[PDB]
């Protein structure tokens, strides 16, 4: 699974 | 206009700390995370950790997680990196981004326009600007060359602008070489018309921001 | 920690043709419960701070023009360039986000193939400001040539000079592709004024005979 904290800019579902 | 903008070039110590901020404007500051990336001569980008700006929560490399310090001031709207313990291996140019802002609502990504930091016991020295000065007789292909040498300073880098920034095409402003003596110099060209000599005005604007020089030189035929 | 590694290390194709960048993560960057790799792509030019050109490996930044493309899926991935313009010259790199640490790849750095172009010499000599602080600066330009490989000779009273000089050369053009370069050769006062012809002689693969630019003290 990825990490979600890796960059918290990221948002996954869009 | 969304803008990140970091702290002029410095030059310290080895085994001494350096502490770079980064100013970020035109947006929420408190909404994003602020990520630290450097990247070495001739290296690639190497990321170092990010702070939640809101949070003021961090997370960093491993590489570096016991020599780094990133902080934020929410009412400055400013994020700051302090590496701690320099090595001449960490010379380098630092940056802060917006990495990867990925929303439905816009996906957008913006760094600093980065930050030299020279890991160096040498002294810091302003150049010293000379002029490359050209030839007003009228030649068979009609084109001539001018510019400026900027020699002797300490660290990198140095900027060269061309009348207040008005003459960018034909400008060509060569990458420094390390002199032999241990400072830096670099050279600033143009090409013009012939025609031009006589009656346009040129002035190279030199600013080496370690040492606050800022100098301006006419180049006269 | 994902290492990137990118292929090659630099390309160099004529304007208009395609260029191609391979990147391999050391692990998969596929998430199965999204159907999203979690790549990127910067294009950096010198002097600048990286720019994103693509995300989720194949989805464009918004104003990043339709020839950039990128591919892959899983830990093969690349980025297709395909009509290479001029003022696309810089380093690439792919650049992970599946785990922590965030990694970058080693850079593809994307450099034009186009026609010879002789060099325009130009010779400078020192100002007298400088000589009252006991140096001699002594300049020689080369002005937008192409391929890049040049040699700068300088001579002294016609006598071949060594050790004495130093070069630069500026980053490959984003208008014309060419290339410019430096040559300071430094003297003392002293070795500047016992002398009385100086001369940068100029061999590139443009000009079939070598130019000599000169001056006399």
């Amino acid at each position: 699974n990825p990490d979600p904290n890796a960059n918290p800019n990221v948002d996954p579902n869009a | 206009q969304v803008q990140l903008v970091q702290s002029g070039a410095e030059v310290k110590k080895p085994g001494a700390s350096v502490k770079v901020s980064c100013k970020a404007s035109g947006y929420t500051f408190t909404s994003y995370a602020i990520h630290w990336v450097r990247q070495a001569p001739g290296q690639r980008l190497e990321w170092m950790g990010w702070i939640k700006a809101g949070n003021g929560n961090t997370r960093y490399s491993q590489k570096f997680q016991d020599r780094v310090t990133i902080t934020r001031d929410t009412s400055a709207s400013t994020a700051y990196m302090e590496l701690s313990s320099l090595r001449s291996e960490d010379t380098a140019v630092y940056y802060c981004a917006l990495l990867t802002v990925i929303r439905q609502d816009d996906t957008f990504d913006i760094w600093g326009q980065g930050t030299m930091v020279t890991v160096s016991s040498a002294s810091t020295k302003g150049p010293s600007v000379f002029p490359l000065a050209p030839s007003s007789k009228s030649t068979s292909g009609g084109t001539a060359a001018l510019g400026c040498l900027v020699k002797d300073y300490f660290p990198e880098p140095v900027t060269v602008s061309w009348n207040s920034g008005a003459l960018t095409s034909g400008v060509h402003t060569f990458p420094a070489v390390l002199q032999s003596s241990g400072l830096y110099s670099l050279s600033s060209v143009v090409t013009v018309p012939s025609s031009s000599l006589g009656t346009q005005t040129y002035i190279c604007n030199v600013n080496h921001k370690p040492s606050n020089t800022k100098v301006d030189k006419k180049v006269e035929p | 920690d994902i290492v990137m590694t990118q292929s090659p290390d630099s390309l160099a194709v004529s304007l208009g043709e395609r260029a191609t960048i391979n990147c391999k993560s050391s692990q998969n960057i596929l998430y199965s419960s999204n159907n999203k790799n979690y790549l990127a792509w910067y294009q950096q030019k010198p002097g600048q701070a990286p720019k994103l050109l693509i995300y989720w490996a194949s989805t464009r930044e918004s104003g990043v023009p339709d020839r950039f493309s990128g591919s892959g899926s899983g830990t093969d991935f690349t980025l297709t360039i395909s009509s290479l313009q001029a003022e696309d010259v810089a380093v690439y790199y792919c650049h992970q986000y599946y785990s922590s640490p965030l990694t970058f790849g080693g850079g593809t750095k994307v450099e034009i193939k186009r026609t010879v172009a002789a060099p325009s010499v130009f010779i400078f000599p020192p100002s007298d400001e400088q000589l009252k602080s006991g140096t001699a600066s002594v300049v020689c330009l080369l002005n937008n040539f192409y391929p890049r490989e040049a040699k700068v000779q300088w001579k002294v009273d016609n006598a071949l000079q060594s050790g004495n000089s130093q070069e630069s050369v500026t980053e490959q053009d984003s208008k014309d592709s060419t290339y410019s370069l430096s040559s300071t050769l430094t003297l003392s006062k002293a070795d500047y004024e016992k002398h009385k012809v100086y001369a940068c002689e100029v061999t590139h693969q443009g000009l079939s005979s070598p130019v000599t630019k000169s001056f006399n003290r």
